[PDB]
RNA sequence: GUAGGAUAGUGGCCUACCAUGGUGGUGACGGGUGACGGAGAAUUAGGGUUCGAUUCCGGAGAGGGAGCCUGAGAAACGGCUACCACAUCCAAGGAAGGCAGCAGGCGCGCAAAUUACCCAAUCCUGACACGGGGAGGUAGUGACAAUAAAUAACAAUACCGGGAGUCUGGUAAUUGGAAUGAGUACAAUCUAAAUCCCUUAACGAGGAUCCAUUGGAGGGCAAGUCUGGUGCCAGCAGCCGCGGUAAUUCCAGCUCCAAUAGCGUAAUUUAAGUUGUUGCAGUUAAAAAGCUCGUAGUUGGACUUUGUGUUACUUUGAAGAAAUUAGAGUGCUCAAAGCAAGCCUACGCUCUGUAUACAUUAGCAUGGGAUAACAUUAUAGGAUUUCGGUCCUAUGGGAUCGGAGUAAUGAUUAACAGGGACAGUCGGGGGCAUUCGUAUUUCAUAGUCAGAGGUGAAAUUCUUGGAUUUAUGAAAGACGAACAACUGCGAAAGCAUUUGCCAAGGAUGUUUUCAUUAAUCAAGAACGAAAGUUGGGGGCUCGAAGACGAUCAGAUACCGUCCUAGUCUCAACCAUAAACGAUGCCGACCAGGGAUCGGCGGAUGUUGCUAGGACUCCGCCGGCACCUUAUGAGAAAUCAAAGUUUUUGGGUUCCGGGGGGAGUAUGGUCGCAAGGCUGAAACUUAAAGGAA
């Protein structure tokens, strides 16, 4: 089940066995790597890139259309961010509760979660850094994690 | 449940060495205080009685129990030693040679005789079987 | 004897010792 | 998790036979599992199995025909030379006469049987009889 | 031997509950585990009704009626036979009775 | 590390100088061993447990250390020098000492033989065919251990059976003739010489006294409810028990039983699936850490050819001491053994035989490539030809920098794994601030008058100085009723008046994203009811301790009255509970049924309502549970998991091994303390315990 709680729950996305683009969707391949380069300039993340493409353009899968999922096409074009989508938001929310923490002393129960969530970026980290998407000697640090983060 | 893997032999083989511990039978040969023992880890011993006792028999029997205090000649250590059979006891007279034996339970208590693991074999190098049977004769006299 | 005040006989009998261990030091 | 893929799908099998199921579904699926299959398949333990293309692993549905006792896999898998076949069949068959160990071997996955005409060892991968 | 499935109380996903005091010897017990009992009744007894409606200074009046919970411990539910020590199969039965 | 010195020679082996390294939870370092290592030994269905001083191999020592000469070889001890420890002789000035060689003695002990003969065999050694050999062999002692094997056989009578009868079988210190080695002994043989054995003249059995013993006869456990004695004594009894005047159990006689030239008694294997890898347990019998995180460890979804990256694994082979083990051959009279022998009858033969297998792990070498581990991958420093430049170097090669080609140019999938984003929600989840509620207590005002309180009954206690009771109002602190449930949230502890703020979260929904990032966890961490500790605030109520009134034989209690700490809060500690589901976590599978909580999908017609909400019906996912049932499990109680277990193996952590002593002593560590964590032994005991 969960890494951190004893639930179990099961929801998820499920893809079709389809993995050719509708009869209906006319965009060509370039057409969408291009909004796919307009929408990371602007601070998008994968994440909510394929969002809006699903939402407003009616791209249900950037694979089918363009072969490559959306983080590959961005590092062709140089605009992977630094730090991982994933880490990033990790780490933010370790900023806010850090922040919410300093001015309650007596929150027990955020001293538990921030515990959580710290031991959450470090398996994470672990991993990126074996597969080399993270600096050899990159290191989450309270201290300046927050410069890093918004 | 056990731990199964291929690679967790360590583990296997140093999770039954402590466990082994557990066991009474184990640790008590393993420990090295079956040396501290009056016969220190013989099978029998030889002393000097330094008298002849009666101990009350445990109930719900009710007897007089004929034994004698001895003191080992190897070590000093003083013991009771049951004296078996009927009227051996007249064979036994103080600060006298005796060789003595364990009583079957391996430093356990047996029967109804309260504290005693010991019993008494020979006297003045003749065995009390002997003179229970009117074999032989002590040296004597 | 009810275990839980065998439990308070044995630690009113450890204090005694801790106390008349620790007068020699 | 899902540790051994093989124990799931032998598993669900021996637990549907002593059900008296005519099918049962295997998921996931592997090529280990297939191949598990097709020895039972060969000395008539099983009927007609059929695998579902899923996209990502596979499903099996398996036809039962009430001849299987028991099916199981052994774990860990332990190594298994030609001399040691002898032993593993004494502890896990019912009799010298029935019962088939199916191992790994560098030439294929196979039944002790056939592992001691081509004289080849290997690894226990599980039984069935 | 574990006498009852719920063991004596009504307690399941939750660690703690907070007690209620015996309405007859105030000793404390879990609410889930008191024997609760909603007693209605007229506050005024059947033996005096017929005095007090004629005494009545209104040609129209309903009179009230005492509500009161009762809370009991076990010992005195059993003391005071609001349950009663039942058969082993018995016990099982959680509908009230007639 | 560099340079030397020393050594037969490598090397911090040693010196000078320089560097700061080396080892460690994969257990270093230290401690224990009644520890020489191995070949092997015992027991072993398999796996295993225990042992290994001792004849083969290796090492080490010669009373303890050290030093050394001679020599090819020794840090030699049946060589020397010194010290220390023991000890011999002396004319007292000196001198000589090393049995853990053989025998022998003392001592120690439960515990172990002759101060014998010989170089004949085996072999060793010297100048040596010849000498020497307490190595070695021979004999003596020898119930360590092992092998074979006597203590009678037969017939006829008497007696007694079975298949009136008669064949067969059984008993007798009856009666008969036969057999024979134990013993004894001419002899020969044996032997280095003797001795024993083998062979053999004579001799050698009737109660064939040429006398079989050791343990038993209630049960376990084969064998007596026999007779005499004893009377809870004496004694027996491994365990259960026997014995108190009619003892199957003690002491005896008789009889019977077991093994038998043997048998009894006092570490270790088996039994023990009571150490469990094979293969045990942990709801209640002994045993799940209070809870979660977490490193090492251990364990990890699917996918790539079917029809000079590194390893594990598997196959075959090579190498491997003998002896032992297994095993082939062989009639030492058999046997344990031994390694011999066999064939015929010549001046001999079978080249006579003296096989073979096994031999963990590590190492070496072939074949196999499923399973599995590690490593690797997208600015290819890619593969592949071809055309150059430059440099180096032989009788072309190498190195390096470029051009132009060739090609399908080069990225598995998205787990009813996990993480992250997003969406509308949901909750008594947490923190901070804030709102309200009656009650209680106190006080104020007013009214009234004799009791009020409390108990089983009373009394302590309050009260005409106005108690209790009634109305109004104020203050204080605590608490948060009813609603409130086989309901919710939380890792657990725990969480319940309103509203706002702050961060967090599960589930659901999702054709979003990453792509194995995971599971469980030594070490190490966070949280952890109540009580308790330190200090400040507060201090209604209740209330350990204390005091008093009752009750009582007593009452340090239960009941009543008053009350301290405490109860509340802040800061800081403590880390324990029946912290319980007495049930660790992750994963798969395996019956039925209704209800309920959260989310979502579909259908439907009602609302004193603003598509939606409320309700009705169908379904999906997730959660707290309940009900029926066994095809399951279990000692059962009982359990839809405590099932899918002798048809035993999904992964992983913790933890138990009869009852006590004892969570005690001691050491360590944490704490202000209280204590927490870690945690024995001596000794004691035949039951304790679970379910029914
Ligand atoms: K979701
Ligand atoms: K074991
Ligand atoms: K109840
Ligand atoms: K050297
Ligand atoms: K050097
Ligand atoms: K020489
Ligand atoms: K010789
Ligand atoms: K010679
Ligand atoms: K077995
Ligand atoms: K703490
Ligand atoms: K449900
Ligand atoms: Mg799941
Ligand atoms: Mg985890
Ligand atoms: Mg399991
Ligand atoms: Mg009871
Ligand atoms: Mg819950
Ligand atoms: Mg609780
Ligand atoms: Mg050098
Ligand atoms: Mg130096
Ligand atoms: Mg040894
Ligand atoms: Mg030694
Ligand atoms: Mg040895
Ligand atoms: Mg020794
Ligand atoms: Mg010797
Ligand atoms: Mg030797
Ligand atoms: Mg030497
Ligand atoms: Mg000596
Ligand atoms: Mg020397
Ligand atoms: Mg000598
Ligand atoms: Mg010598
Ligand atoms: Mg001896
Ligand atoms: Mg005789
Ligand atoms: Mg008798
Ligand atoms: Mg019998
Ligand atoms: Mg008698
Ligand atoms: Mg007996
Ligand atoms: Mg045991
Ligand atoms: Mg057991
Ligand atoms: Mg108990
Ligand atoms: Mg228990
Ligand atoms: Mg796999
Ligand atoms: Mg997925
Ligand atoms: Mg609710
Ligand atoms: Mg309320
Ligand atoms: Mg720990
Ligand atoms: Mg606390
Ligand atoms: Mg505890
Ligand atoms: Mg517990
Ligand atoms: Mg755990
Ligand atoms: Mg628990
Ligand atoms: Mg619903
Ligand atoms: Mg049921
Ligand atoms: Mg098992
Ligand atoms: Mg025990
Ligand atoms: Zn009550």
């Amino acid at each position: 089940g969960r890494m951190h709680s004893r639930g179990k729950g099961i929801s998820a996305s499920a893809l079709p066995y389809k993995r050719t683009p509708p009869s209906w969707l006319k965009i060509s391949a370039p057409d969408v790597e291009d909004n796919i380069c307009k929408f990371a300039k602007k601070g998008l993340t994968p994440s909510q890139i394929g969002v809006i493409l699903r939402d407003s353009h009616g791209i249900a899968q950037v694979k089918s259309v363009t072969g490559s999922k959306i983080l590959r096409i961005l590092k062709a074009h140089g605009l992977a961010p630094e730090i991982p989508e994933d880490l990033y938001h990790l780490i933010k929310k370790a900023v806010a509760i850090r922040k919410h923490l300093e001015r309650n002393r007596k929150d027990k129960d955020s001293k538990f979660r921030l515990i959580l969530v710290e031991s959450r970026i470090h398996r994470l980290a672990r991993y990126y850094k074996k597969t080399k998407k993270l600096p050899p000697v990159w290191k989450y640090e309270s201290t300046t994690a927050s410069t890093l983060v918004a | 449940g056990k731990t199964r893997g291929m690679g967790a032999g360590r583990k296997l083989k140093s999770h039954r060495r402590r466990q082994r511990w557990a066991d009474k039978s184990y640790k008590k040969s393993h420990l090295g205080n079956e040396w501290k023992k009056p016969f220190a880890g013989s099978s029998h011993a030889k002393g000097i009685v330094l008298e002849k006792i009666g101990i009350e028999a445990k109930q719900p029997n009710s007897a007089i129990r004929k034994c004698a205090r001895v003191q080992l000649i190897k070590n000093g250590k003083k013991i009771a030693a049951f004296v078996p059979n009927d009227g051996c006891l007249n064979y036994i007279e103080e600060n006298d040679e005796v060789l003595i034996a364990g009583f079957g339970r391996k430093g356990h208590a047996v029967g109804d005789i309260p504290g005693v693991r010991f019993k008494v074999v020979k006297v003045s190098g003749v065995s009390l079987l002997a003179l229970f049977k009117e074999k032989k004769e002590k040296p004597r006299s | 004897m009810r275990a839980k005040w065998k439990k308070k006989r044995m630690r009113r009998l450890k204090r005694k010792r801790r106390k008349m261990r620790q007068r020699s030091k | 998790v899902r540790v051994s893929v093989l124990n799931d799908a032998l598993k669900s099998m021996y637990n549907a036979e002593k059900a008296g199921k005519a099918q049962v579904e295997l998921r996931p699926s592997s090529k280990v599992i297939i191949k598990f299959l097709i020895v039972m398949q060969k000395h008539g333990y099983i009927g007609d199995f059929q695998y579902v293309d899923d996209h990502r692993v596979g499903k099996i549905v398996v036809e039962l025909n009430g001849r299987l006792n028991k099916c199981g896999v052994i774990s860990p898998r332990f190594d298994v030379g030609v001399a040691t076949i002898e032993g593993w069949t004494a502890r896990l068959l019912p009799s010298r006469q029935f019962g088939y160990i199916v191992l790994t071997t560098s030439a294929g996955i196979m039944d002790h049987e056939e592992a001691r005409r081509k004289n080849v060892g290997g690894k226990v991968l599980g039984f069935f009889y | 031997t574990f006498k009852r499935r719920n063991g004596g109380r009504n307690k399941h996903g939750r660690g703690h509950v907070k007690f209620i005091r015996c309405s007859n010897c105030g000793k404390c017990c879990p609410k889930d585990k008191a024997i609760k009992r909603f007693l209605v009744r007229n506050i005024v007894e059947q033996a005096a009704v017929r005095d007090v409606q004629e005494a009545c200074a209104f040609e129209l009046y309903t009179l009230p009626k005492l509500y009161l919970k009762m809370q009991y411990c076990v010992s005195c539910a059993i003391h005071s036979k609001v349950v009663r020590v039942r058969s082993r199969t018995d016990r099982r039965v959680r509908e009230p009775p007639q």
